[PDB]
């Protein structure tokens, strides 16, 4: 279950940009204060292979 | 007395930062999520 993608981001990457930030935030834009919940979906998610 | 630069966004281990340290024309360069001295300098 380890192989991981950021499923959402606040902006698209520059070409060859690397981003190892790890924060919950949101998929969208609801006020969430770093706590998981509706819209507050953590973008770091992974595949069950 | 000037002996390099820090570059990045938050500059405080919350993000990757380019560190350049300069010895006039020798350079030391590295790119970690560093935690420096929090009011930065070369630590002589
Ligand atoms: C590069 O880093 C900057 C922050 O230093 C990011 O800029 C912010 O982006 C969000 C939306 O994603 C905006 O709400 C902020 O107002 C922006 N701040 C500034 C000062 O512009 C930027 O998204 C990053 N770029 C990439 C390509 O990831
Ligand atoms: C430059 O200074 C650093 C410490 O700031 C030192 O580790 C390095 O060996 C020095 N290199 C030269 C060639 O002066």
């Amino acid at each position: 279950y380890n192989y991981r993608y950021r499923l959402f981001r606040k902006s698209n990457l520059k070409p060859f940009e690397r981003d190892i930030s790890t924060e919950i935030y949101q998929a969208g834009s609801k006020p969430c204060n770093g706590v998981e919940g509706f819209n507050c979906y953590f973008p770091l998610q992974s595949y069950g292979f | 007395i000037i002996r390099g630069w820090i570059f990045g966004t938050t500059l405080d281990s919350k993000t990757q930062s380019l560190l350049i340290v300069n010895n006039a024309t020798n350079v030391v360069i590295k790119v970690c999520e560093f935690q420096f001295c929090n009011d930065p300098f070369l630590d002589v």
